[PDB]
RNA sequence: AAACUCCAUAUAUAUAAUUUUAAUUAUAUAUAAUUUUAUAUUAUUUAUUAAUAUAAAGAAAGGAAUUAAGACAAAUCAUAAUGAUCCUUAUAAUAUGGGUAAUAGACGUGCUAUAAUAAAAUGAUAAUAAAAUUAUAUAAAAUAUAUUUAAUUAUAUUUAAUUAAUAAUAUAAAACAUUUUAAUUUUUAAUAUAUUUUUUUAUUAUAUAUUAAUAUGAAUUAUAAUCUGAAAUUCGAUUAUAUGAAA
């Protein structure tokens, strides 16, 4: 966890754009902070390979942006191993 | 630790002073630290050695 | 007429090899203006001057490219670029260390016998 | 035997360590607080408690976080997380680490512990 | 495999004893956003109830509205945490800081 | 000191009989003799297994009451002796000068 | 192969104004042992001798490096270098994110435990070491904090001295003494008792169970802080209040 006196990490983004137009957020800056403003706007994080499309809420405030981006889809075993 | 704080801290502001050597009583957080820090930029870049070498 | 950095930087006299003129690079930016990270980050880290002026430093140290960051400086081998078990007494790569030591290369390694 | 808060305790075992061990909430550190704030000596036992002196632990015991109560704001916490649809909920629901450890090998407690509904 | 509770025999409401269904409600006031009250006849018993976010509070109610407080569900996030570990870093001024990436 | 020297004594065997591979249709169980050092090792892996059945929690004191016990001539160690003693005597004449 | 070689050992000389101290040391040269001598009891090619012991003269007893020729078409083209072949708007070069950290199963190494020939607290004329590190630094003492008078533990405040036989990393830890320790009714306390007094004895209470997880064990997780970094979500390290699996 980040010092509090520190201060959130803070990275630029279009906030003016989104806030009025709607247009919604492409980044990669997935370790900014959810900032308490960014709710009830359209965000899209980078995974990797993709952008998923999130809309920030109350509770999510405070989070990281790459939480809500998995990165790596879930693990399967095919069972018919055969050889 | 008999003797009162207030005497123990003028004695250390005054040798503060005098010593030119900061003196944060309430122990804040200056960022002295990053300023007295020493520069090792001029190590570091001549890493890989002089670049007028004679070829 | 297409420099891979922005900045026109000389060339290491030794080996050479893509990944050393990246970490040479970054090496020589970071020593440019180290001076103004110590500065942006003094003024991000105090309380005692505005909020407004830790938010500036803050985005501007966020904005800073890669090559300006010393943590992105790695210690490389001078002799064979390679970036594992480098010695800094050296700078040597572990078995360019021990191949130039039994040369008598290095000014007064030996072998160890105790 | 003593009963306090409906927690069986023998005689022979002290308060302290007997309160920090059978409440779920309460460790070494508030046991202490609890039994002098009450006025008992730090190594008394179960067995010299009168009616007086167990009422007044449990009814000063009943003024904090309960079991049930720790127990409920621990499953909140995962809910919350679960719900917000981050990282680590999903962890919780596939019975994963959380911590970021490794599960290539082990991680056979967490399968074993990590659910929603956490003790 | 369904899970149904066996049923036992069904008592024999003989034709005049169909006696009506009256729930025991209570006269329980409703307290909106602002002062107003209404009074609604439910059965949990308990008389007064607050509602922190309602049609006094929701834009789509009252477009109207200059002025118009918001209010969501307190159970952990920005009015929770992230103000009183935040305290000092404070503003819209600061947004503006922040405004674009300026970036095509 | 002399109380447990005639302990070991009396309690450790004079000789034990190790098998040997030698022999085919049997291996060769011969009576082999035992230094003193070997003897003492022997009885005390004795009396400490049997001072291990008491009731106090250091073992000070339960090998004290073994040692007791045994200078008065009172423990099961010694039936331990005499079988191997009788096992030796049941395996008289397979000793050979070699 | 052995020997010369290096660490270590014993001794001699030299250096050090014994405030870089420790001289009980440091490091230069040299000597020493791959020990010698005597006696006897042995088997023998008959002391033109080996092992068995004794005796007496010795400080005298170790470790490291060096692993031949050939064989394994053993490993390495990812230390580096070249032959052949292949790419040249891409198989070369840069940036922002992600991955190398995924988890059914299996597997080789280790760490930590499963309690009383063993774990925990405390021990300030501070019991007792060696070898290493500090110009891309080490960081004492004092402070605020958690936290109570203090101490211990972890951060923050500030840099004392030292770029080193000088100061710091750094009061070594086990050891040893005292106290405690569930299973354990082998315990506590209420009275008396007394030439066991930190203790014994008599009566009452010290319940509910059984092969068992404790005041063993710290895995998993909730929350709040802190450190490094521009950045700690995938994916870092500590502290505190709770959690307390398996064994
Ligand atoms: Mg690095
Ligand atoms: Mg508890
Ligand atoms: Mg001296
Ligand atoms: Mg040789
Ligand atoms: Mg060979
Ligand atoms: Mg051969
Ligand atoms: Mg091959
Ligand atoms: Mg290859
Ligand atoms: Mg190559
Ligand atoms: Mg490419
Ligand atoms: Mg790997
Ligand atoms: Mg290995
Ligand atoms: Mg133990
Ligand atoms: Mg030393
Ligand atoms: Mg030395
Ligand atoms: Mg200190
Ligand atoms: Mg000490
Ligand atoms: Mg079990
Ligand atoms: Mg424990
Ligand atoms: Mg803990």
């Amino acid at each position: 966890s980040r010092s509090v006196w520190k201060g959130p990490n803070i990275v630029p983004l279009p906030i003016r754009e989104a806030m009025t137009k709607g247009t919604p957020i492409r980044t990669n800056a997935r370790a900014a902070t959810i900032l308490p403003q960014f709710v009830g706007l359209k965000f899209q994080i980078h995974n990797g390979k993709e952008y998923v499309p999130i809309e920030i809420s109350e509770d999510m405030v405070g989070h990281k942006l790459g939480e809500f981006a998995p990165t790596r889809k879930r693990f399967s075993y095919t069972q018919t191993k055969n050889k | 630790m008999n003797v009162p704080k207030a005497r123990l801290l003028k004695v250390a502001e005054l040798s503060a002073k005098i010593f030119d050597q900061n003196f944060n009583p309430s122990g804040i957080r200056t960022g002295s630290k990053i300023l007295n820090e020493r520069l090792k930029g001029p190590s570091v870049a001549s890493y890989y050695g002089n670049p007028d070498i004679l070829k | 007429g297409n420099f891979r950095f922005p900045i026109k930087t000389k060339l290491p006299p030794g080996f050479i090899n893509a990944r050393i003129l990246r970490d040479n690079f970054k090496r020589q930016q970071f020593k440019e203006n180290e001076i103004l990270v110590k500065s942006l980050k003094f003024i991000a880290r105090n309380m005692n001057l505005p909020t407004k002026l830790r938010l500036e430093a803050q985005l501007k140290l966020n904005a800073l490219p890669n090559y300006m960051r010393s943590t992105q400086i790695k210690n490389r081998c001078v002799d064979s670029g390679h970036a594992r078990f480098v010695l800094s007494d050296f700078r040597l790569c572990r078995y360019q260390f021990r191949e130039n030591a039994l040369k008598g290369n290095l000014p007064g390694v030996k072998k160890g016998i105790w | 035997v003593v009963h306090i808060l409906g927690k069986g305790f023998k005689g022979k075992e002290v308060i302290k360590i007997a309160l920090a061990s059978k409440f779920y909430g309460i460790g070494k550190t508030t046991a202490e607080k609890i039994c002098s704030k009450l006025g008992l000596y730090p190594w008394m036992r179960m067995h010299q408690l009168s009616e007086p002196q167990i009422m007044s632990i449990a009814s000063e015991l009943s003024t904090m976080t309960i079991e049930g109560d720790a127990r409920a704001i621990v499953k909140d916490n995962i809910a919350l997380k679960r719900k917000i649809g981050s990282y680590s909920g999903m962890r919780h629901t596939l019975h994963l680490p959380v911590r970021g450890q490794h599960t290539r090998n082990n991680a056979k407690t967490a399968r074993k512990l990590n659910k929603i509904d956490r003790r | 495999t369904r899970i149904t509770l066996p049923r036992r025999p069904a008592k024999k409401i003989q034709l005049g004893k169909s006696r009506p269904a009256i729930y025991h409600q209570f006269n329980v006031k409703m307290e909106l956003s602002d002062g107003s009250v209404v009074i609604r006849r439910s059965q949990y018993p308990k008389g007064e109830i607050r509602l922190i976010q309602d049609q006094r509070n929701n834009p789509l109610w009252n477009p109207s509205r200059d002025d118009l407080v918001v209010v969501d569900a307190n159970s952990g996030g920005s009015l929770d945490r992230f103000n009183k570990r935040y305290s000092s870093l404070f503003s819209t001024v600061e947004l503006s800081e922040e405004n674009k990436k300026k970036t095509q | 000191i002399q109380a447990l020297e005639k302990s070991l004594d009396e309690l450790a065997p004079l000789m034990m009989t190790k098998t040997f591979n030698t022999g085919v249709a049997k291996a060769s169980v011969i009576p082999v003799p035992l230094n003193k050092r070997q003897r003492n090792r022997i009885a005390w892996n004795w009396i400490v297994q049997s001072a291990n059945q008491r009731v106090s929690s250091d073992f000070a004191v339960r090998l004290g009451e073994e040692l007791t016990a045994i200078a008065k001539g009172t423990s099961s160690a010694f039936e331990k002796r005499d079988q191997i003693h009788k096992t030796a005597i049941a395996h008289r004449a397979y000793i050979q000068l070699k």
